[PDB]
């Protein structure tokens, strides 16, 4: 039979691992850093597009940030095709919670959702894991601003900044160097252009390989607002910091 | 690999002779039929002192005049026991009456074999065989007391009496004298409570250990500790006496 | 049909007729439209007779099994309601039962319950159910108080289906009485209506009406 | 039908629902509770088809208290109210309807405002001031469309009340055995178990 | 060589062997032995019922199929309840759509392809049990060994199990004796009781443990355990 | 490298398909049986080894008919061949009951044909462990074949298989030179007995049982129908004599 | 029967690779190459007509197929998979947009639907990746032209110029240098016919050549008239001659 | 469409995937559970791979699968939310047809089932997951505390722990609770729990968690002070000597 070609995806090493999802993890090491870092008055999610050249159309491009809601967005490192395939059924979720109860849908709740996805393909089915981590980044009137991160495993957990992708480690003791509580959105905006700047494995960070976005509660108005910075916007952001 | 229904070349079924080993690693259980009753008793074997060793059910009630004995993966036995329990009353509710003994251990036995991953006869949804054995004791107007074992392997046998798990071999070759055609209820009693005692790495106390009968009159019953305690006692004190 | 059944200081009484019709036809007077679930659960049948006796017959079992399962006698309330979900997952179907469901759990005391076709369950004191009810209510409300003998209380009910057994011409036979203390259900006898009416009329002085 | 009133005041919210249960020519019961608590702050009456109405009641009560659990929130009145629409609304068009009624009254903690939902078994939901399901409704809108004040206080909200079941006891046929009252407000839920007479 | 073409039935051998198939009739071997033998007028079956201590009973092995047909079996007891079970419905139908018993022969056919199923699909296991099936029908009395190759044959008598070649070596020197054991049922048992002698080895056949069944001309399928059979040891 | 031949639906680098060669293995250690088209009908005939004194004679038929007019021997697993068999039955009914007629010949043979080839697709099955000779008569004349494991077959004027197929196709080709006229239905059946018989050598170590049959559209209406009696004894003899 | 692969066939190797993806890739790199430029008011995608035989008709063979009326795709790998991609794409471009919408998808949209369609064979039991590189051409209202190159893994990604296969590194390079946001459809088919010539052996000419444009509407190729609103297609192929006259100027 | 046997046996007569199973629970963080007199405990460490969480969103580990009842585990989170899922679901199901919420032992008994069903179905692995489920029947006072395992075993432990290092920390309990006389009180009882995970946390205040179920769904988990006041207290014991 083809009992001989099975992989057996879905299994436990003699040591208690998922093989599959280890593996998937080596794989998203590989994939452009992306951080987010959440702020008092906002969120901000930038990420390093792995590989691009002269020709490539940023203007229309997107490979790492995505809009789930108006109140959430995500930001990937993996397969982007893998990666759109969770994060339009994140899309379909959102809107049946909508429908069903007339309120947006709280941001761990999609969050859960996915993840339990995820985990699905670790127990059972015989498939692949999706080679996917995200950072979410939503806001919602029960938490307000809020950063999580889920992986190829199913499992997910909060944090007030954090980074998926490759060199996560070194991104990590950088921001949990410079991290204070009471930051504020340009303050996150800079550390995170700083902590990719120290990890890159790039010669400069040019705004042609960046992708960049917040989410805030803009004070003229009472409302949350997702902006997703335009390649024009990313230049500019990138010189005042000093990184011209 | 290799189909998990596969036979070896000595005309056997690897997963079901598998099996058997697991059964083998369990705690013993024994029973001793006799014609004032059937008697059932079990090894609780706590893994530590904090466990509670009253949660430990390794001795269930399929009927007022069936009950039976685990051995091996217990955990595999809760839907054997369901299906047991369920198949009784169901044949009541049909037939206004109590299911014979060996009828309800067929019943049980027949889920046995129903493994595999695409076994061309029904649909045996079930990826291995199970890991534990069973003793079914019960009574029944047309063959009095019984006493079975049901296996992983479908099979079932009838014994006057049966020792399965860890000191199994052993205590069968016990059973084999001291076993007679006209033993009473007590006296299988205190033989069970003996033979426990030989094969158990644990100094048996009514509390690493629990009995229970079957009788035409009150039906299957699990001695609490006070009654098995001084059954423990009167055999300590038979012993001693030569 | 006429079965009813109340609560009273003594615990529950539940008195049954033993009738069965086929239009106008009669084709018994000897029909036990009591079934006990067990030593503390008792169910009575109002309706089609098929319908009451093969469900409630199934209830039994699975009363049974709960027993199994759980290592305790089940609920009257959880009893009910098995029932009362069955009847209703054929709800429009045209299953036809007027069923009462008494026992006595330590942990609900003397217990009533109501369930019928429609998958109406109601908890209560008192109820009758049958084409003979309303005969059975003018009789039984009319002498009730919680304070009643057991004597009494047994005999307000053994009473009230007669009532119901005289005018109801869907009613009669005889009447089967039971009484439920926290000790179990009582069988109190079969009582024929053919010599029961008579004695009653006699030493009570009521069915003032018919010549005798 | 039943009776199943609810009148939103103040601060609160109260729901009025008849004890009687008939079936036939006989009133079995003169003591039922038309409701069920689908959260802390919030209450569903119901009235209908003899089955279908506890079913659904307590469907909907373990769906909430699910929710509850999972998030450790009580949901808001609107949403609950959202969510009961749809089932009804996906009950209408499948093979047998619910035929139920309700009314939803709930205390929106996150709002401070009592909030009372009106929704029919086809699904069709508004939110009102005061509302009723059945025949009531036919002598109780033009009532309260009279006797009715937004700031009125819970003790004003019960005496209009008593105003109803009065005019319902007046001229309507049939004997509902009077109500039962709940409160619903910033403090969760509670019965006036004194009404019979107030 | 084999052991890489014995993983699953669906395997051919480079030689053209069902290793599987092979496998599994080594578990009828390995099973307890039991002899049918047939005249004319009847059919007869003789099995040894196995012990596994001096405590457990000896599993039957004779299965009734209908009035008019039952067979014995040596292998695994639960593959030969799927299969005598099978074969209940077939008569069964046979007699509720038809009003006909049905013949013996037939019963063969469709135990050879229901057999046949398991060893050419994957997934499933080949039967691992013998039958051996006797019975009378509309042209006398008949004996059929069932094979869970698929491979079903009519005899006048035969064996299977263990040490099964000694009766069948005994009957196949018996034939024109039990032949002609017609009208005398008896006799026809004791010609088999002394034809599954010729496979004993261990003990002597006792009353707890041996095992018989006929069916002929005026004799509906019927078997004897214990005293029963008490006048045949 | 190696392991082409452990599942049934792969191609070996030469374009083979071992696992159906070796299922002709099987086929070829199998009893031997053949078939001889006449001028008006076809005859079969197959060897049945006298395993002992206890197989009740003239009993364990081996030939089948499907419908009324076709004829079916085959060498090799018969468990398997009976299976091919009851196909057929149905793959006939269906025909007939659709457009009337028997199934013509032809026709037939491509449903078993087909049915066969099947078998060789997927590696969840096995293939057929049978060589097939069947045939018969319908709307424009008699017609023989023969099929083999792989799904191929092909219409034959004699055609054999099994342990002697090499004696019996040398006997068939004389045949086939001695008779450009073509045989008759008679004629055929003792043939066959000798065909057969001589072809026992290769296995002269058992005895054997001969069984015929044959379908000629003067000699049994164009039914199938089993050579038995006197005619069969005939035929035994023509062989007996010859063998000598 | 019954397909009993119903686990994945792509999967994580230890390393963090997914091999028949990667396997897929080189797949792509053999074959012929395909380039895709857009101008400020138009896009050009070509490829070489490859003739597997003189004795073979190369026009019942084109590398260049059209999704919807103004959208074309071109690729590189492996033929027959490039095919039913068409099929499916050519499918779902009115099942899943126009159907629903009454208007053709805008050509980020399609692609995203071939992306998808690529990425299952990647995950889905029993199924190999597809073996091909796709390069779309589209114009749509509220998104102008566009390019897109969809790969085996599933991903895709937007383009002023690119190309796959063969010698795509090279004409990648060339492209580079002679690209630029004013350029107009003429000056890119220019280009393109340019970076193609280094990637072709022999014969470079309309019939060794396919090249096909989306620029302005072709009301002569609409098929009817009466509709103002209904202006024509704007993917056209050129044809063998128009392709020699710009080869003539080359 | 896929079946194939993940958790079969293996000559020795083991199941390999559900022994593995055990090993990836050995992994998890460490999970304790000790019941008092008229009480609960339930106490859980805090891994510290990596710091800078948001404590207020990421997912606790003890959970409630209805107002009286709660259950903690050790192993693979994701795993273990689709157990406390189909645990909370039965727990409303059993409300609404039993008319009663369940006892310890019966969602103990339900969530070890669905276990069980995992080591022998076809195309699925087992859960890499071990629980501590503990409470208060409906209208009884008696606190009940159970365990399961990947194996679908379960049983009730005066006191358990579950995860990396439960080895050590069962000894400490099991030479430091006396059945004869349990944690009369609620304090002395959160102590006892504390105590035993310091065997293993090694300082810990903030990767130290403890939950107390009381009679009548009466569950509270305590504040980083609230513990930290029992280290504190806690280690005086230890300098006093
Ligand atoms: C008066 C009670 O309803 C009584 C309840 C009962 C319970 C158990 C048993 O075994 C008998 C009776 N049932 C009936 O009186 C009911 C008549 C009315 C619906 C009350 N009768 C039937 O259920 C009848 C009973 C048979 C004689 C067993 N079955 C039925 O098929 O009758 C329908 C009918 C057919 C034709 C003409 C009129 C009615």
């Amino acid at each position: 039979g083809s009992r001989r070609y099975d992989s057996r995806t879905t299994i436990f090493s003699p040591e208690g691992r998922l093989y599959q999802v280890e593996y998937a993890l080596e794989s998203i090491s590989h994939a452009g850093t992306a951080i987010g870092i959440m702020a008092s008055d906002g969120i901000v999610l930038a990420a390093e597009r792995k590989v691009t050249s002269t020709l490539l159309e940023q203007d229309t491009s997107t490979e790492k940030l995505y809009k789930l809601n108006d109140k959430i967005a995500v930001a990937v490192a993996g397969l982007t095709a893998d990666a759109e395939i969770l994060i339009n059924t994140a899309r379909i979720h959102a809107q049946n919670y909508l429908k069903t109860y007339n309120e947006d849908i709280p941001v761990e709740i999609l969050v859960r959702r996915l993840s339990d996805i995820k985990q699905g393909y670790t127990q059972h089915g015989g498939l692949r894991p999706f080679g996917v981590s995200f950072i979410y980044a939503g806001y919602d009137d029960r938490y307000g601003y809020q950063l999580y991160t889920s992986n190829p495993s199913g499992n997910y957990t909060g944090w007030k900044a954090i980074s998926v992708g490759a060199n996560t480690s070194a991104a990590q003791t950088l921001l949990q160097m410079d991290y204070k509580d009471d930051m504020k959105v340009d303050d996150a905006i800079e550390l995170a252009l700083k902590t990719l700047s120290k990890t890159t494995d790039s010669s400069a960070l040019t705004y042609d390989r960046l992708e960049f976005a917040t989410i805030r509660k803009g004070a003229n108005d009472g409302e949350v607002y997702q902006k997703i910075f335009k390649p024009q916007e990313i230049k500019d952001i990138l010189v005042k910091t000093g990184i011209t | 690999d290799r189909g998990v229904s596969t036979f070896s070349p000595e005309g056997r079924l690897f997963q079901v002779e598998y099996s058997l080993e697991a059964i083998k690693l369990g705690s013993t259980a024994i029973g001793i039929a006799t014609k004032e009753g059937v008697v059932l008793g079990v090894e609780k074997r706590a893994t530590s002192p904090l466990l509670e060793s009253d949660s430990i059910e390794k001795i269930v009630e399929i009927d007022r005049h069936i009950g039976c004995a685990m051995s091996g993966l217990t955990a595999d036995a809760r839907s054997m026991i369901e299906h047991a329990r369920t198949a009784a009353v169901t044949h009541n509710l049909y037939y206004d009456e109590d299911i014979n003994v060996e009828s309800l251990t067929q019943s049980v036995c027949d889920l046995a074999l129903r493994f595999g991953e695409g076994a061309s006869g029904e649909e045996r949804l079930m990826s291995r065989p199970f890991g534990v054995a069973l003793l079914i004791a019960g009574h029944d107007a047309d063959d009095g007391y019984q006493l079975f074992h049901a296996e992983p392997s479908g099979t079932f046998y009838r014994y006057n009496a049966k020792a399965i798990g860890s000191g199994s071999e052993g205590a069968q070759a016990e059973l084999l004298n001291e076993w007679h055609s006209s033993l009473t209820l007590k006296e299988a009693e205190l033989l069970v409570l003996k033979i426990l005692k030989q094969v158990m790495e644990e100094k048996l106390d009514e509390n690493n250990a629990q009995l229970s009968c079957i009788t035409k009159q009150d039906g299957f019953k699990i001695y609490d500790n006070e009654k098995t305690a001084e059954l423990i006692k009167e055999l300590k004190e038979k012993e001693a006496a030569e | 049909t006429t079965t009813l059944a109340f609560r009273f200081q003594g615990g529950i009484i539940v008195a049954v007729d033993s009738r069965a019709t086929a239009g106008n036809w009669v084709a018994s007077q000897t029909v036990k439209k009591v079934i006990e679930i067990n030593p503390f659960l008792l169910g009575t049948m109002a309706g089609g007779a098929a319908d009451c006796q093969f469900w409630e017959t199934w209830l039994g079992s699975q009363c049974r099994l709960h027993e199994l399962r759980e290592k305790e006698r089940i609920s009257v309330a959880a009893a009910s309601k098995i029932l009362s979900n069955l009847v209703y997952q054929y709800k429009g179907a045209g299953l036809s039962m007027g069923t009462m469901i008494c026992g006595y759990t330590r942990k609900e005391g003397p217990t009533i319950y109501y369930v019928d076709s429609d998958g109406t369950r109601l908890k209560g004191d008192i109820f009758c159910v049958g084409s003979g009810q309303t005969f059975a209510y003018g009789v039984l409300d009319s002498n009730y108080k919680w304070d009643l003998s057991v004597e009494d209380a047994l005999y307000l009910g053994k009473r009230s289906i007669l009532a119901a057994a005289h005018r109801d011409a869907y009613s009669g036979g005889s009447v089967n009485l039971y009484h439920v203390t926290e000790d179990g259900w009582i069988y109190h006898g079969n009582h024929d209506v053919g010599e029961l009416f008579w004695k009653v009329k006699e030493e009570e002085g009521s069915f003032n009406n018919v010549i005798g | 039908m039943d009776i199943i009133l609810g009148i939103r005041v103040q601060d609160s919210v109260i729901l009025a629902s008849s004890k009687a249960v008939t079936r036939g020519i006989s009133v079995l019961k003169d003591s039922d509770d038309k409701t069920r608590q689908l959260s802390p702050h919030t209450l569903m009456s119901f009235a209908g088809e003899a089955g279908d109405t506890v079913q659904f009641a307590e469907y909907i009560q373990a769906n909430i208290q699910l929710y509850s659990i999972r998030e450790d929130y009580e949901l808001s009145p609107q949403a609950v109210s959202s969510f009961v629409r749809q089932e009804l609304a996906k009950s209408i068009r499948s093979r047998r309807p619910y035929q139920v009624n309700v009314l939803i009254g709930g205390y929106d903690k996150k709002k401070n405002k009592p909030e009372l939902y009106q929704i029919d078994y086809l699904g069709t939901k508004v939110e009102l001031p005061y509302g009723a399901h059945g025949y009531s409704g036919f002598y109780t809108f033009s009532l309260l469309d009279h006797h009715y004040r937004p700031d009125m206080t819970t003790e004003e909200g019960l005496d209009l009340l008593k105003l109803c079941v009065q005019e319902l006891e007046k001229r309507m046929p049939m004997d509902f055995k009077g109500v039962i009252v709940k409160i619903v407000d910033k403090d969760g839920i509670r019965q006036v178990d004194d009404f019979q007479a107030q | 060589f084999r052991n890489n073409y014995d993983g699953d039935t669906v395997t051919f051998s480079p030689t053209g062997r069902l290793f599987q198939v092979e496998y599994a009739l080594e578990a009828i071997k390995q099973g307890s032995v039991t002899v049918g033998l047939r005249s004319n007028t009847h059919a007869v079956l003789v099995a040894l019922k196995r012990n596994a201590d001096e405590l457990s009973s000896y599993q039957k092995k004779i299965i009734k199929c209908d009035e008019h047909m039952g067979l014995s079996l040596a292998g695994l007891a639960p593959d030969a309840r799927v299969l005598s079970n099978y074969l209940r419905q077939q008569c069964n139908y046979s007699s509720l759509v038809f009003n006909r018993k049905l013949a013996v022969e037939r019963a063969g056919h469709l135990l050879c392809d229901k057999a046949q199923k398991n060893t050419q699909s994957y997934g499933g296991r080949p039967y691992g049990v013998g039958l051996l099936i006797i019975g009378y029908d509309k042209s006398g009395a008949h004996l059929l060994e069932f094979q869970p190759s698929g491979n079903v044959t009519e005899l006048y008598g035969t064996a299977i199990g263990a040490r099964s070649q000694g009766a069948k070596t005994y009957l196949e020197r018996t034939l024109d004796t039990f032949i002609k054991i017609d009208g005398n049922p008896d006799e026809l048992i004791k010609a088999g009781v002394e034809a599954i002698s010729q496979s004993l080895r261990d003990e002597s056949l006792t009353v707890d443990n041996l095992s018989i069944a006929i069916v002929g001309k005026d004799t509906p399928f019927t078997i004897y355990d214990g005293e029963a059979v008490a006048k045949y040891i | 490298g190696t392991g082409y031949d452990l599942s049934n639906s792969v191609f070996s680098p030469d374009g083979r398909n071992f696992q159906v060669e070796y299922a002709v293995k099987a086929v070829e250690n199998g009893t031997t049986s053949i078939g001889i088209k006449c001028n008006d009908g076809v005859v079969f005939a197959v060897e049945k080894l006298i395993t002992s004194k206890l197989l009740v004679p003239q009993k364990n038929v081996k030939i089948q008919v499907v419908d009324r007019h076709i004829g079916c021997v085959y060498s090799g697993l018969i468990p398997d061949g009976r299976h091919l068999v009851n196909r057929g039955r149905e793959e006939a009914a269906s025909f007939k009951k659709l457009y009337k007629t028997p199934i013509p010949i032809p026709a037939f043979a491509d449903r078993l044909g087909q049915y066969v080839q099947a078998h060789t697709l997927y590696n969840s099955v096995r293939p057929f462990g049978v060589s097939t000779i069947f045939g018969g008569v319908d709307k424009n004349g008699a017609h023989l074949y023969m099929l083999e494991p792989s799904g191929s077959y092909w219409g034959y004027k004699g055609a054999a298989t099994g342990k002697g197929r090499q004696s019996a196709k040398a006997e068939l080709e004389k045949l086939v030179d001695h008779h450009p006229e073509g045989l008759s239905a008679r004629e055929a059946v003792k043939q066959a007995a000798k065909i057969i018989y001589l072809a026992h050598e290769d296995n002269k170590e058992k005895d054997f049982e001969l069984e015929i049959s044959w379908c000629s559209l003067s000699e049994t209406n164009g039914l199938h129908k089993f050579v038995k009696g006197d005619l069969l004894q005939e035929a035994i003899d023509f062989a007996q004599k010859e063998i000598n | 029967m019954t397909d009993r692969y119903s686990f994945s066939l792509t999967t994580f190797s230890p390393s963090g690779k997914l091999g028949q993806i990667d396997y897929a890739l080189t797949a792509v790199k053999q074959g012929v190459t395909s380039l895709g430029i857009k101008a400020t008011n138009g896009v050009v995608i070509a490829t070489e007509k490859k003739s597997s035989s003189p004795l073979a008709m190369s026009e019942t063979l084109s590398k260049v197929s059209l999704l919807t009326p103004d959208i074309g795709a071109v690729y590189s790998g492996m033929g027959p998979d490039y095919r039913v991609l068409v099929d499916k794409s050519r499918k779902v471009a009115h099942t899943s947009y126009k159907r629903i919408y009454g208007e053709y998808p805008p050509t980020k949209l399609l692609v995203s639907e071939v992306a998808k369609i690529m990425q299952e064979a990647t995950q889905s039991g029993g199924v190999r990746p597809f073996g091909v590189s796709l390069l779309i051409a589209g114009h749509d209202e509220f998104n102008g032209f566009s390019l897109y190159q969809v790969d085996p893994s599933g991903s895709y990604f937007p383009w002023k110029a690119t190309a796959i296969g063969k010698g795509s590194v090279a004409a990648k390079t060339f492209l580079e240098k002679r690209w630029n946001d004013e350029l107009e459809l003429e000056d890119a088919i220019h280009i393109a016919l340019l970076t193609l010539k280094e990637s072709v052996e022999g014969e470079f000419n309309g019939d060794t050549i396919e090249l096909a444009i989306i620029g302005d509407e072709n009301p002569d190729l609409l098929g009817y008239t009466g509709i103002p609103t209904d202006k024509g297609p704007r993917f056209r192929k050129l044809t063998s001659q128009e392709i020699n006259d710009r080869l003539e100027a080359l | 469409g896929y079946d194939r046997a993940l958790s079969i046996f293996s000559p020795d007569g083991h199941i390999f995937q559900v022994e593995y199973a055990l090993e990836a629970v050995k992994r998890g963080t460490c999970a304790v559970g000790v019941k008092g007199k008229n009480c609960v405990v339930l106490g859980c460490e805090r891994r510290s791979t990596l710091k800078l969480q948001d404590t207020r969103i990421t997912p606790s580990k003890v959970s409630k699968i209805d107002s009286h009842v709660v259950l903690s585990f050790s192993g693979l989170n994701a795993d273990s939310r689709i157990l406390i899922e189909k645990a909370r679901v039965e727990a409303q199901s059993h409300r609404l047809t039993l008319e009663d919420p369940v006892t310890v032992e019966y969602l103990t008994r339900y969530v070890a089932g669905v276990q069980q069903r995992y080591t022998q179905s076809g195309g699925v692995r087992p859960f890499g997951v071990s629980t501590l489920i503990a409470g208060f029947d409906p209208r009884d006072d008696e606190p009940k505390l159970y365990q399961t395992e990947p194996s679908g075993i379960y049983s009730s432990w005066s006191a358990q722990t579950i995860g990396r290092n439960s080895k050590t920390v069962r000894e400490f309990l099991e030479k430091n609770y006396d059945r004869k006389e349990p944690p009369a009180t609620v304090e002395e009882c959160v102590k006892l729990t504390v105590r035993s995970l310091l065997e293993v946390v090694q300082t810990g205040a903030k990767n130290i968690e403890i939950t107390v179920v009381k009679p009548d769904s009466d569950i509270v988990a305590l504040s980083s002070e609230e513990i930290n006041q029992y280290v504190t207290q806690i280690e005086q014991e230890k300098q006093e000597q």
